[PDB]
């Protein structure tokens, strides 16, 4: 019940070895460490990632930083759609045409959904890769000249979609055949559709007015940006957007809806709730 | 990956098979 | 009834009586009569005032309690707590944004039952049902004979009140303690005392001052051999003298076995770290403010990350092994824990007769033809006959055959002559068996040989007789054989035979008969005279009537055939196997209610005295001076009488055995024999006791391991003790002494392999709050290491051969050298214990990159990785994963933390195999260790690659390139192990060694 002593001399009164030889040892051993994690980097490519199976099926993610996959909100409380406007405000303000500047870094194109710009190959060879862009001004009344925060939506909400960003991916549409939104507009050849529904096609209390907007009117993506190359050769790089604004004459009501993205290389997880997919609860109490 | 998930059950299989027989080497 | 320093300290101090009063100093003290008892109305009614005879054994605590104590066995806190904030937690999580999830509420369920079945394995280990009252109750007897009113009367033993009149008879037991008034002829077996059994005789003579000597005192337990005795009634019961011994036996605390207080010591170690870490990173968790969930999340991880699990038990489990494996060796053990007991030992306590010796008394010399012979003590006849080539034998034989009154039992001839059912008595059998066995039947060579007459053995003329008609066809008819004491055998003879040929008695002979006679008794023997007469043809014709009234016949100038001597001899192993014991270092000590001149000398004779080592005694006789002149440390041996016993103090006790090396305590209290036990440990040492008598239940049952014998022994001595020798080998005393210094290495080795592979298993939880990384090592997947992949490697050490001669190094040391220490824990903890998570890590940060998230990247996602709506999160590419979709790479790095540790465990069950020798100085020879490597590995794939590893423990299909990550890492921890080893064999008194040899 005494460390000590003196009919011993403590512990070990050095001590000084039994610690000393252990900076020693852990940092050999440290170093060793560092070592085989640097040659471990020797590495896998410093433009690809060497496996990408795990992201493929990409899914679809939003603008509104989801609280638990919803909003809530009255016309009222002006503070009431902050959470929502703030966060809008971040993602979009790396937009505006002020940033947007000179045929460096970026080059205008094609007001109408182009081919596949395969800029080149994942070399170095090219510096900064050159990025088709994108205006904020294809997005239907879900843009204006504010000030610190844009006019958005006080009655009758609005919801931009996006799509995930991988590394050499090229959409490939569906075909005309059985789909969901029937051949009344399919942009067969250069865009991805996407459709919202309530509950699958079996009885959803329908209680929504789907309106959409995007690039030439499309509700979609345009092929004329993809492939990305990666933000080392290709910073700057902007991803399409797609806003829907939810005008439903309905209110003060929770009513699940789902927007699908469609296509060969689009695919669904039953466990992953927005892989190639959405899920938004949705209610304005007003 | 279908030609993994068959790849591992095998050289597995012939461990617990291994281990039988260096097993009921005497016992 | 006070505490138990004195209701159980008063039960071991030596009696006191009243076999001293007259017979009228009773008859008032009793009320009893005694021409004729008491009134049976005093009867029933001392019955209620003194109550029943017979004794009541101690309660039992059931098999609720004996069990559940279990389940708080030190890891058991933590184990319990942890599946308990398990029960938290996912109530909270069913309370906030729906997590339905099975998750936590599983590992409140799991985590519990592992406490559970956890606990059973160290259960079937501190087991101990210990029958002893239910069998020292079954020693007194059914009914009881008293007299009453004068009307004799058989009554239920218990209706025997403290004052009546009881007559035991011929073979039955004795009631109560009696005082013996009338008496006759009346021999009586007091082995369960004296722990002999050549009986002793019971008269009213008062004898002697102390009351176990008297020979006017019966006792209980004891049988009445032969005769018969009345006696009154002294003490009835529990209150008795055996009695107030089951008392004092069946009253005594098992304690720690010295193993015991080995997991209770490195228990205190671990849970030590497992809480000051715990709860450094927990004020320190919420300190940073992850939420409460999010800490009590992570105590539940710190917890069993920490808790050793698959140990404790996989410890249990090392014990029934070399348990099972003495028990072909014919050795049962009774007691798991006791497996370990044996070895840690440094003194051996040893009953003599029927532990030590055979209990079989037996001719170890002879007298013919003035050369000493000596014959086989031994129970199978490993050694030499002595001869038969001269004449003179065949006719000792005849004597000593001849003239003998005991037969065999029916119904043996299958036995070994030695073994067979005598129906005699010490030496007439004795004698009966030499014959028989090297000399042809008996039941033959007394019909050649028909007696006429004989003449019993009396205790006035020390001798006894028969005349016999030789029938030779020349033929004196008429011999004349008698033996009996030698000394006064020669005043009645006059000639000594020879080869074959009479001859005088002269004095060259004379003395050295005599200078035999010393000789051989001073070996502790009792010796016995033979001497014939072929009597004179003429003398006596066909048909002399002899008479035995009248004298009749010579009696003198007989002829003198030989001396034969017998002796309670060592059993064969026990000599050789003794001095075992001390190239082990241990010391052995005599404990004996013998008496002192038979002790010392077998004592010598097994070994316990060694050659050319004196005692004071021996030495005054050795220099003509008065003992107590004579420098006590000159003398290395001694022999303590319980005479002296009874009037010494611990202290002057302590003292002898500070003192002696050689010690032999003889005739001594059951309670003598725990009195000396109590005080070798009194000094730390951990002691055994041998026993196989009534008589010593006490130390058998105070013994750090108690050692029965298997056949000789007593249900008593046998049921209080924890081996049991089953075919009363006292080598595998030996055995199982190094078997046991081996279990000892081979759990050191069993637990290090279990504790190493602890350490990347804290690490990940640890950094988890440190570089708010995400979680590498997931709990369910910790409860795969030491339940799955590592039980059986560990298991398989304590199948490892030694790495020198064991039983040549002193006898380990209770307080210094533990099984878990300082030297150990800085080196499964401190050393390989890092590397091992150096791998560990390594890997996770391949999975991740080789999967996108080049490493620093990682240095914070946690706080945002962790959430299931932030489904848009940039990598080191720009590729933007959702939430199951990055997870799926999460639990996929679960998957393989989870072999990068299988992997190193390679490397380490490897060098958790051997402490000194390289490995290829001891070899890959242990064919099970082996098999421990391809099941740990291939059940990880297993684990990895059927259809729902997945989707029941967050494990997921790996890529070949995958699995080789800890590779150099194992080859590291291989390599640094290998030189370490080196280092101290070259330096051995050197640095490293202090530093690394556990
Ligand atoms: C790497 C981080 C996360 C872990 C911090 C724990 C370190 C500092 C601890 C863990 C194990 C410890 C060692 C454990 C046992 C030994 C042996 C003894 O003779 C002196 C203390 C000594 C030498 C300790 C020194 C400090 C030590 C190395
Ligand atoms: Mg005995
Ligand atoms: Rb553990
Ligand atoms: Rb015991
Ligand atoms: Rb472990």
């Amino acid at each position: 019940n005494s460390e000590k002593k003196e009919f011993l001399g403590r512990t070990g009164g050095s001590w000084f070895k039994i610690l000393l030889f252990y900076v020693i040892f852990y940092g050999c051993l440290a170093g060793i460490f560092i070592g085989t994690i640097q040659v471990m980097l020797l590495t896998i490519s410093e433009f690809k990632p060497t496996y990408q199976d795990r992201v493929a099926p990409p899914g679809l993610t939003q603008i509104p930083q989801s609280q638990k996959t919803e909003i809530s909100f009255r016309p009222n409380d002006p503070q009431s759609y902050e959470s929502y406007v703030v966060s809008i405000v971040r993602f979009l303000e790396k937009y505006k045409d002020l940033a947007q500047k000179d045929d460096m870094i970026f080059e205008d194109c094609g007001n109408v959904p182009s081919e596949l710009k395969e800029r080149g190959e994942y070399n170095n060879e090219r510096g900064e890769r050159k990025v088709c862009r994108s205006r904020l001004e294809w997005l239907g009344n879900c843009s204006g000249l504010n000030d610190e925060t844009y006019g958005y939506k006080d009655g009758k909400p609005c919801v931009i979609i996006k799509l995930n960003r991988v590394l050499g991916f090229k959409p490939k549409p569906p075909k005309n055949e059985s789909l969901e939104t029937y051949p009344v507009m399919k942009y067969n050849p250069y865009v991805l559709p996407v459709h919202c529904t309530g509950k699958r096609d079996e009885d959803k209390e329908k209680v929504g007015t789907m309106e959409y907007f995007g690039l030439g009117g499309y509700p979609g993506f345009p092929l004329q940006y993809y492939p990305y190359y990666g933000k080392l050769l290709q910073p700057k790089y902007l991803q399409p957007l797609m806003a829907v604004q939810f005008t439903n004459l309905t209110m003060d009501t929770e009513i699940r809806i789902e927007c699908k993205a469609y296509g060969e290389n689009i695919g669904y997880s039953e466990k992953d709730r927005f892989q190639g997919r959405f899920d938004v609860k949705i209610e304005v109490k007003s | 990956y279908e030609t993994v998930r068959n790849g591992g059950l095998i050289f597995a299989a012939l461990a617990f098979i291994v281990g039988l027989i260096i097993l009921l080497s005497k016992r | 009834a006070k505490k138990e320093r004195d209701m159980d300290e008063l039960k071991k101090e030596v009696s006191m009586d009243d076999h001293k009063l007259s017979l009228d100093e009773l008859h008032r003290k009793y009320g009893t009569d005694l021409s004729r008892g008491l009134t049976p109305a005093r009867a029933a009614e001392i019955l209620a005032r003194d109550g029943p005879n017979a004794l009541t054994p101690p309660p039992t605590t059931p098999e609720w309690v004996k069990f559940c104590r279990q389940l708080f066995g030190g890891f058991s806190m933590l184990l319990w707590i942890g599946a308990i904030l398990c029960f938290l937690a996912y109530g909270i999580q069913a309370a906030t944004e729906e997590e339905p999830q099975n998750d936590n509420l599983y590992l409140g369920v799991v985590l519990s039952a592992v406490v559970i079945i956890t606990g059973c394995f160290s259960y079937y280990q501190e087991a101990k049902s210990s029958k002893i009252m239910e069998s020292f109750k079954n020693m007194v007897p059914q009914q009881a004979l008293v007299i009453r009113n004068g009307e004799k009367m058989s009554i239920n033993a218990e209706e025997v009140v403290v004052g009546d009149l009881v007559e035991v008879k011929g073979g039955d037991r004795i009631p109560a303690d009696l005082r013996i008034i009338s008496a006759n002829g009346c021999k009586v077996d007091n082995s369960s005392l004296t722990g002999e059994s050549e009986p002793q005789t019971r008269s009213p003579d008062f004898t002697n001052e102390n009351p176990l000597e008297t020979r006017n005192i019966a006792f209980f337990s004891t049988n009445c051999v032969e005769g018969t005795a009345r006696g009154i009634v002294v003490y009835t019961g529990d209150r008795t003298v055996m009695g107030r011994i089951a008392t004092l036996a069946s009253g005594l605390e098992g304690g720690q076995t010295p193993i015991a207080a080995e997991i209770e010591h490195f228990i205190h170690i671990i849970t030590g770290v497992a809480v000051f870490l715990g709860v450094s990173f927990f004020i320190l968790s919420l300190i940073l403010e992850y939420t409460w969930l999010e800490a009590v999340i992570f105590l539940i991880g710190i917890i069993v990350a920490n808790v050793p699990e698959g140990l404790l038990a996989t410890v249990t489990v090392c014990l029934t092994l070399t348990a099972k494996r003495m028990a072909r060796k014919n050795c049962l053990v009774k007691n798991l824990e006791a497996v370990e007991t044996l070895g840690s030992t440094s003194t051996i306590c040893s009953d003599k007769t029927g532990t030590l010796t055979q209990n079989r008394m037996t001719v170890a010399h002879m007298w013919s033809d003035n050369q000493i012979h000596e014959a086989d003590t031994t129970e199978n006849q490993s050694g030499v006959s002595f001869d038969k080539t001269s004449a003179t034998w065949l006719a000792l034989s005849r004597i000593a055959g001849l003239c003998n009154r005991a037969v065999f039992q029916a119904n043996q001839e299958n036995l070994p002559i030695l073994k067979r059912a005598v129906a005699g008595d010490a030496s007439e059998s004795a004698l009966l068996k030499c014959i028989e066995l090297c000399c042809g039947s008996v039941k033959e060579m007394r019909e050649r040989y028909t007696k006429i007459v004989e003449i019993p053995f009396n205790s006035t003329n020390k001798y006894q007789l028969s005349i016999h008609k030789n029938p030779n066809t020349a033929e004196p008819r008429h011999l004349l054989v008698m033996k009996g004491a030698p000394e006064r055998i020669l005043d009645r003879c006059s000639s000594i035979l020879i080869h074959g040929k009479e001859q005088p008695l002269d004095e060259e002979l004379k003395d050295a008969f005599q200078n035999a006679y010393l000789e051989l008794g001073g070996l502790g023997e009792r010796v016995l005279g033979f001497c014939h007469l072929f009597l004179p043809d003429e003398q006596f014709p066909e048909g002399f009537q002899f008479d035995t009234d009248d004298v009749n016949f010579p009696l003198d100038n007989l002829c003198f055939v030989g001396l034969i001597s017998m002796i309670d001899p060592p059993r064969a192993a026990v000599p050789d196997a003794v001095g075992k014991c001390r190239s082990a270092g241990i010391k052995v000590i005599m404990v004996t209610g013998d008496h002192p001149i038979t002790a010392k000398a077998i004592a010598k004779g097994v070994g316990i005295i060694s050659e050319g080592n004196e005692t004071v005694e021996d030495i005054a006789a050795r220099l003509n001076i008065p003992v107590s002149q004579v420098n006590p440390r000159d003398a290395k041996a001694c022999v303590v009488h319980g005479s002296d016993l009874k009037d010494m103090t611990s202290e002057q006790l302590d003292d002898i055995l500070k003192y002696h090396t050689e010690i032999v305590f003889a005739r001594t209290s059951p309670q003598q024999k725990l009195i000396i036990v109590e005080g070798c440990q009194r000094q730390g040492a951990i002691v055994a006791v041998t026993g196989d008598g009534v008589n010593d239940s006490p130390a058998s049952k105070k013994a750090d391991i108690g050692v029965a014998m298997g056949i000789a022994g007593s249900d008593v001595s046998k049921q209080a003790a924890d081996m049991i020798l089953l075919d009363d080998n006292f080598a595998s005393i030996v055995t199982g002494v190094e078997e046991g210094r081996l279990i000892f290495d081979n759990l050191k080795k069993s637990i290090a392999y279990t504790l190493t592979s602890n350490i990347p298993e804290i690490t990940p939880f640890l950094i988890f709050i440190i570089a708010n990384i995400p979680l590498p090592l997931g709990t369910v997947t910790i409860l795969c290491i030491d339940l799955g992949t590592d039980m059986v490697p560990a298991i398989s050490l304590a199948y490892e051969q030694a790495e020198s001669d064991i039983m040549k190094r002193q006898p380990r040391n209770p307080k210094t050298d533990k099984l878990v220490n300082e030297q150990l824990i800085s080196m499964a903890y401190g050393q390989i214990g890092m590397i091992q998570a150096l791998g560990g890590f390594f890997t996770y940060f391949v999975i991740l990159a080789e999967n996108g998230f080049l490493p620093i990247h990682l240095l914070g996602l946690r706080v945002n990785w962790d959430d299931r709506w932030i489904n848009d999160v940039e990598d080191s590419y720009g590729q933007q994963w959702t939430y199951e979709q990055r997870k799926i790479v999460e639990f996929t790095c679960h998957t393989p933390f989870f072999v990068t540790i299988v992997v190193v465990q390679w490397a380490d069950l490897v060098i958790c195999k051997t402490r000194r020798n390289s490995v290829f100085q001891q070899g890959m020879k242990n064919k099970i260790l082996i098999f421990g490597l391809f099941e740990e590995t291939a059940l990880a794939a297993f684990l990895s690659y059927c259809p729902g590893m997945g989707v029941a423990l967050r494990m997921y299909p790996l890529k070949p390139t995958w699995w080789f990550c800890a590779f150099p890492y194992s080859l590291l921890i291989f390599v640094y192990d290998e030189v370490r080893k080196l280092i101290i064999r070259r330096r051995p008194g050197g640095w490293v060694e202090k530093e690394t040899y556990y």
